[PDB]
């Protein structure tokens, strides 16, 4: 109580200082309070530049999280050198996560607070929500017994979707399969290696048969779909000293991936030798829930979670010399701490078209689109 | 200075 009050004051005072220092650290900071908090954020891949205008239009997939109100899947537009909701689609319960299919960015899968995983083609619904408040997904993907968060599309196999669930399983669907009644597709495969809540799943970005999963059992598992046994992964890695909440494959380094954990660390892994962690990124003060590699720079990654402050890392600086005073602030590979949020970060996304732009969303309804200044990452 | 900025960056703007 007293202790809670002190933390709240520290957070607020730090935010006031952060605010006054933004010109030194950013080239852009746009803050926007959403009607409802979003648990999810992902930039869509396409940008629209208007004739004779000094800005381009980028788009984001967002969701709502309501108390006792109708939820929606949202497409928002963002003008980059205003934020508007363009498309609003009825969704059953909060949108735990929403991700577009690489081969057709009109297609979006969502995780719900139920066992169903949903698919929408957003161009095949009205831009304004149906007044009935009824959710009408284009597909219902069944196979789980519980809700979950992890979701991953195979960028080399059209329509191959993986999903992680609190039921301890991973479901795979090919959404091109012929649906039965109620537009249902049953899981093509179910992977049962984990012994606890599965938090995240991710396809390898080059090898179409490989994927990884992470769970509350503290394991990272590497799976190969060419194997007949779905109860035993190709590799089981003792990854962390607490729950593993996220993983991300490096788009430019085919052997490298990262995992983020309740143990406050991001671990770096080399698929050629998973017996030994390659590196441990330390600095976060609380549980990490999301980790994403930069779409533009192979050494750059970011992580976020309960400590409210997204960290950006540059693994090119691992082992570099720094003053002992600098060491007090963190390891050499810590590049940036984003101080813009005062609540837990629920998700974030790197802009795929404008380097160094990130959108992050937090539990207090805030969405921020921001770009660190060149003086941070250059030299 | 570039170093001052990187320090401020690593300290989260505080």
């Amino acid at each position: 109580s007293f202790d809670d009050a002190v933390e709240e004051r520290v957070i607020n005072e730090e935010y006031k200082i952060w605010k006054k220092n933004t010109p030194f650290l950013y080239d852009l900071v746009m803050t926007h309070a959403l009607e409802w908090p979003s648990l999810t954020a992902q930039w869509l891949p396409d940008v629209t530049k208007q004739d004779g205008k000094d800005y381009s239009v980028h788009r984001l997939i967002l969701g709502t999280h309501t108390s006792d109100e109708q939820n929606h899947l949202l497409i928002a537009s963002v003008q980059l050198p205003k934020i508007e909701i363009e498309i609003k689609i009825n969704h059953e319960g909060e949108v735990n996560r929403a991700r577009y299919m690489p081969q057709n960015a009109c297609v979006i899968a969502t995780k719900t607070p139920s066992s169903d995983v949903l698919v929408f083609d957003y161009t095949k619904h009205p831009s304004k929500p149906e007044p009935s408040g009824e959710c009408q997904p284009d597909l219902r993907l069944r196979g789980h017994q519980k809700e979950g968060y992890g979701l991953s599309w195979n960028p080399n196999l059209n329509g191959y979707l993986l999903s992680a669930s609190d039921d301890h399983t991973i479901c795979l669907w090919d959404i091109n399969a012929t649906p039965k009644e109620h537009r249902v597709i049953d899981a093509k495969n179910i992977f049962t290696g984990h012994t606890a809540v599965v938090e995240d799943v991710a396809w390898h970005l080059l090898h179409e048969s490989l994927f990884g999963s992470v769970a509350d059992d503290q394991k990272l598992m590497i799976w190969d779909t060419r194997n007949n046994n779905t109860s035993k992964p190709s590799h089981t890695v003792d990854a962390h000293t607490a729950e593993v909440n996220c993983l991300s494959f490096n788009p430019y380094s085919e052997f490298i991936l990262a995992t983020g954990s309740a143990d406050k660390t991001v671990a770096l892994w080399d698929l050629r030798n998973l017996k030994l962690k390659l590196h441990s990124f330390e600095s976060h003060k609380d549980e990490i829930f999301q980790v994403q590699w930069s779409p533009h720079n192979e050494t750059i990654l970011a992580s976020s979670g309960t400590d409210r402050r997204l960290h950006v890392w540059d693994l090119s600086k691992i082992g570099e010399e720094q003053s002992t005073e600098d060491a007090e602030d963190g390891p050499p590979e810590l590049l940036f701490i984003h101080g813009g949020h005062t609540a837990k970060i629920s998700d974030f996304s790197w802009n795929p078209n404008e380097p160094w732009i990130i959108c992050s969303v937090s539990e207090d309804n805030i969405m921020q689109v921001w770009q660190m200044a060149e003086n941070v990452y250059n030299d | 200075t570039k170093p001052a900025i990187r320090r401020l960056a690593r300290r989260g703007g505080v």
